[PDB]
């Protein structure tokens, strides 16, 4: 049977998660519901070694009125992606609040080894690369990638997070 | 035993608020059982959630129904009615069922098709005394006056509207 | 093309999603996490986004402590059946009542049941051979007696 992974995309609203996922995911199967019920539901096929993996992508809206529903959004998640804008300092500072709220609401098995990936979106930047890696290294060595909406490292970031989910 | 009553009613138009900063502008009228007798952040979030969920269910079901919107929702504790009274303008009404010790019943409650006809007649009645349409009124007298006009009418109608058969 | 035809994998994704949405009758089984378990039509790549939408809609009403039973859009009826972590959805353009759809979901649940329970029950008794099931079966004795009496009356 084909492997299925539930992947949560977290980040502050307006960071650029929608435009970024548009380049990656299969648009033909997307379901756009961020403003209504709090998430876009995306999907994409990922190759990890010989195995072909189908990813179920939950791109959360991040708006305040959906916070209580985080228990249902994150339930059963296999891995989580943390997104920030390198020019928006507030989006970087929120990465610690999103990760902690994810661990509390999702309450996953093996929390210290749960797969995470941090993504920095590029477009003069405020957050340095080393300051982002120090936070990633601080949280158990989270893989860090930088990309632009114009692809790039997004494909590698998801092959890494998919590989770490299959190890568990 | 608590008899069935009107839980909440909303009139919204998605075209009036297409960005997240202006989402609450979609709502031109909102009444709860408590309001029929100062809106907090939690209450505002809840209204946006009720109206967003209705739109999401509409968007979802249109894929299977050849574009037809959701018109009736059946929950354990409420009977929910959704009617597009004119192009773009929606009435969402949630009727709390009869609470008996609790256990919930819809035997006394009007059928969904009847509640819908009541809301349409009230809509027809409101226009008869004010203008041609909600869209025409919005342009002629503006948002503030239309909302004030809708609040006077619907508050009085919802106070007397009987959701039971008799 | 026809209702009981399988949706071709070789077709472009637009037509496949078009064929899937046009079916008269859908049966959807998903976990409380939104992960697809079984669909009468369509493959994993095609239905999983619909599963997430369905799990989220159901979750709003769970969060409100007011479970969702079903809804109607035009000539289409949606029926929801929740059995613990398993979410059952029937979507029908046929003239089927809510009670008929709910019974059909109940039957699919029993088919899932027989397949899953015997392995996990065997695995449990393998780790704890002394397991006494009289406790977790308390209250069902009345139903067991009635079912046995239905057979005895037939003779």
């Amino acid at each position: 049977k084909k492997v299925l992974l539930k992947v949560i995309i977290l980040g502050d609203s307006g960071v650029g998660k929608t435009s970024l996922m548009n380049q990656y995911v299969n648009k033909k199967f997307s379901a756009s519901y961020k403003a209504t019920i709090g998430a876009d539901f995306l999907t994409r096929e990922v190759m990890v070694d010989d195995r072909q993996v189908t990813m179920q992508l939950w791109d959360t809206a991040g708006q305040e009125r959906f916070q209580s529903l985080g228990v249902a959004f994150y339930r059963g998640a296999d891995c989580c992606v943390l997104v920030f804008d390198v020019n928006n300092a507030k989006s970087f500072d929120a990465l610690d609040s999103w990760r902690d709220e994810f661990l509390i609401q999702a309450s996953p098995r093996d929390p210290e080894n749960f797969p995470f990936v941090v993504l920095g979106i590029k477009i003069k930047r405020v957050i340095s690369t080393k300051r982002a890696q120090t936070f990633c290294q601080s949280k158990g060595g989270i893989p860090y990638f930088e990309t632009s909406a114009k692809a790039i490292n997004v494909e590698e970031a998801f092959q890494v997070i998919a590989r770490n989910a299959l190890m568990q | 035993i608590i008899p069935a009553q009107l839980g909440f009613l909303a009139i919204y138009n998605p075209a009036l608020g297409t960005t997240d900063e202006t989402l609450e502008d979609q709502i031109v009228y909102y009444a709860t059982a408590s309001t029929l007798s100062p809106v907090s952040k939690e209450e505002r979030h809840e209204r946006l959630r009720q109206i967003g969920l209705a739109q999401g269910m509409v968007e979802f079901a249109k894929s299977f129904s050849d574009g037809e919107p959701v018109d009736t929702i059946d929950t354990e504790k409420a009977r929910v009615i959704l009617v597009e009274v004119e192009e773009g303008w929606w009435i969402l009404a949630s009727i709390d069922l009869t609470r008996l010790p609790y256990e919930y019943s819809s035997r006394e409650v009007k059928p969904p098709s009847l509640l819908r006809a009541d809301l349409l007649r009230a809509y027809d009645l409101f226009l008869l005394h004010h203008g041609s349409s909600l869209s025409s009124l919005l342009a002629s007298q503006g948002r503030a006056q239309l909302v004030a006009s809708l609040t006077r009418f619907w508050d009085h109608f919802l106070a007397t509207w009987n959701v039971l058969l008799h | 093309e026809r209702e009981l035809d399988n949706i071709p994998d070789t077709l472009p994704d637009d037509e496949r999603l078009a064929l899937w949405k046009g079916k008269l009758k859908h049966y959807l089984i998903l976990s409380s996490a939104g992960k697809p378990i079984w669909s009468r039509h369509g493959d994993l790549s095609l239905v999983n986004s619909t599963m997430g939408v369905v799990q989220t809609i159901i979750s709003f009403y769970e969060g409100a402590r007011n479970p969702l039973l079903g809804f109607t859009a035009g000539k289409v009826r949606f029926v929801i059946l929740i059995k613990g972590p398993l979410y059952f959805v029937a979507i029908s353009r046929l003239r089927e009542s809510d009670a008929q759809l709910r019974a059909q979901l109940e039957a699919l649940y029993m088919q899932i049941l027989s397949t899953l329970t015997l392995p996990i029950l065997t695995n449990i008794f393998a780790h704890r051979p002394s397991t006494d099931l009289r406790g977790p079966l308390q209250g069902t004795e009345s139903l067991l007696a009635s079912l046995a009496d239905s057979f005895t009356k037939g003779s």
